[PDB]
């Protein structure tokens, strides 16, 4: 069934599961033509496929060539997403395949379900949560690998860096969702918070700064302030 | 013109014969129905006055035998039976006609309704959907479930309609996932028409039979089947032109005949709005769209 606030701890049990977000698969800039009409130019995108328990991120880069000569691209994007997720599952050993795939947008249910007909024991589920995974292209290293791609490419990351050595996956997911919510609500401010101090670095093999436990509390506190504010600046309160 | 003799009418019952119906009182001197047109299947159906629960009835074709109705007080229903003794039957019928104990199948001469509702329905195909091979006629009632319903429980008492499922390996060619899901022509023309039904007449016959069981018995699984068979054609970009023209005629007469007060349960809003306004064939059902818009504009 649908994933919501009530069954949130299920994300961190020992049944393998993946979130799939398709927001950033088909991306365009809209511009004027010489004749004064409007046209779109596509840019590279990505499927965001995340194991919330382990932090393993399967980032399938979608190169603009996959749209050449195709119609109804927003619709095709959902089926392309489902085809790539299906290909990913088939590439994993049986004992690594997910038992559930949770899609962040309901329009992905039927495309994924049809592509996964071969896997009747994998549950395809929606969610009621408003998860901020679109903001993954606000993470600099992830954006950089997507824009530089010259061909289809899968890139593997751990979106939690080394956090699981010190915190649980519940706490790591909550940190991730807070960082991404902040980046989505006010990217510039959020990015100021994370690196305005020049002595805290991002390791070459990591995505986020090497904060101590105490600095993470400060950082997390600053992100919640941002989110509350912008919610005022937005609604005037 | 043939006759179906009733042994008696011991319980008050509304009797249907095709799209006609009449009331019979407890122990009324009623001995059957005469002047039944040859050349068509027919259905004779029952709703007891005391228990509107369970509409039930029998599909039959008088060319296949001499059939009569006799009430069974143990099982509590009117049962169809075959009389194998031809001279016994003729003598039975002639006596009741002489005593004018029978109602007349009341067909208006201009009226093609029943032909138009049963054009492609054959008894031999009914008997494969309703399996009871010791009889030449077929029992159906409001509660019988379909094979597909059982998968989602008595196999002997099921409606064995052709299983249609748009998210199934039969419907979706590996590697044509998006193509086959958004344009069901493969599934309609290759899997179902060429593979399973053999021709469109058998397809239309099952569609018509499913509608009639939905209308006369309120059979929910039959209504599901009728809508699924409509949707499979409407959701196909490539349909033979003769099939579309015949479908429009079929549906038109079904909508024409439907009780105005049953449209709330017998018509699926989603299927009809999709078929008439969003599907590949949205512009191919002129007669059906005009009668639906003038008779059930609320649904849409
Ligand atoms: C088989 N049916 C048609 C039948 O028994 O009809 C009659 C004939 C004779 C007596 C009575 N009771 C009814």
């Amino acid at each position: 069934g649908a994933m919501n606030s009530s069954n949130y701890a299920e994300l961190f049990n020992n049944d393998i599961k993946l979130f799939v977000d398709d927001t950033n698969v088909y991306r365009v800039t809209v511009h004027k033509t010489f004749e004064g009409n409007v046209a779109t130019k596509a840019i590279n995108g990505c499927i965001f496929t995340l194991n919330p328990k382990t932090g393993h991120l399967f980032l399938k880069i979608i190169h603009t060539s996959v749209w050449a000569g195709q119609k109804r691209l927003s619709q095709l994007a959902k089926w392309k997403t489902a085809e790539e997720v299906s290909a990913l599952v088939r590439s994993l050993p049986k004992e690594e395949q997910p038992k559930q795939i949770i899609v962040t947008r309901k329009a992905m249910l039927d495309p994924l379900e049809v592509h996964m007909l071969d896997f009747p024991n994998i549950a395809i589920r929606p969610t009621e949560l408003r998860l901020p995974f679109s903001a993954a292209m606000s993470i600099d290293k992830l954006s950089d690998v997507v824009m530089k791609a010259t061909e289809p490419q899968m890139v593997l990351f751990n979106i939690y860096d080394d956090w699981l050595d010190r915190i649980s996956s519940y706490t790591a997911f909550s940190r991730l969702t807070l960082l991404l919510r902040a980046l989505k609500t006010n990217e510039e401010s959020a990015k100021m918070i994370l690196l305005s101090d020049p002595t805290i670095t991002i390791k070459s093999y990591h995505l986020w700064p090497s904060f101590t436990d105490e600095q993470w509390i400060t950082i997390e506190s600053q992100m919640r302030d941002l989110i509350l504010t912008e919610y005022g600046r937005k609604y005037n309160v | 013109m043939n006759t179906v003799p009733f042994t008696s009418a011991p319980i008050e019952v509304t009797i249907g014969i095709d799209q006609y119906s009449f009331n019979v009182k407890e122990n009324q001197p009623f001995h059957g129905i005469k002047d039944i047109p040859i050349g068509h299947v027919h259905v004779i159906h029952f709703q007891h006055a005391d228990n509107s629960s369970m509409r039930y009835g029998y599909w039959f074709d008088c060319r296949m035998g001499n059939f009569y109705i006799q009430y069974d007080p143990k099982d509590g229903l009117y049962k169809m039976m075959e009389e194998r003794d031809g001279a016994k039957f003729e003598n039975i019928v002639h006596n009741f006609k002489e005593r004018q104990m029978m109602v007349s199948y009341p067909k208006i001469d201009e009226d093609d309704t029943w032909y138009n509702l049963t054009e492609f329905v054959q008894m031999d195909k009914i008997r494969k959907i309703v399996r009871k091979d010791e009889n030449q006629f077929s029992y159906v009632d409001s509660s019988m479930t379909t094979v597909q319903e059982n998968e989602l429980s008595d196999p002997a008492h099921s409606l064995n309609y052709t299983v249609i499922n748009f998210k199934s390996r039969e419907a979706i060619r590996p590697g044509h996932e998006m193509e086959d899901f958004l344009d069901k022509s493969y599934y309609l023309n290759t899997v179902m028409l060429q593979g399973i039904f053999k021709n469109s007449s058998n397809y239309f016959g099952e569609l018509q039979f499913a509608f009639l069981n939905a209308m006369f018995f309120g059979n929910y699984g039959s209504s599901l089947q009728w809508h699924a068979m409509i949707e499979l054609i409407c959701s196909s970009a490539t349909v033979p032109k003769h099939m579309l023209d015949k479908l429009d005629e079929i549906l038109y007469y079904q909508i024409k005949t439907l009780p105005e007060q049953y449209s709330d349960i017998l018509l699926n809003e989603r299927v009809w709005n999709i078929c008439l306004y969003s599907s590949f064939q949205k512009n191919s059902l002129h007669n059906t769209e005009k009668i639906m818009e003038n008779k059930y504009p609320e649904l849409l």
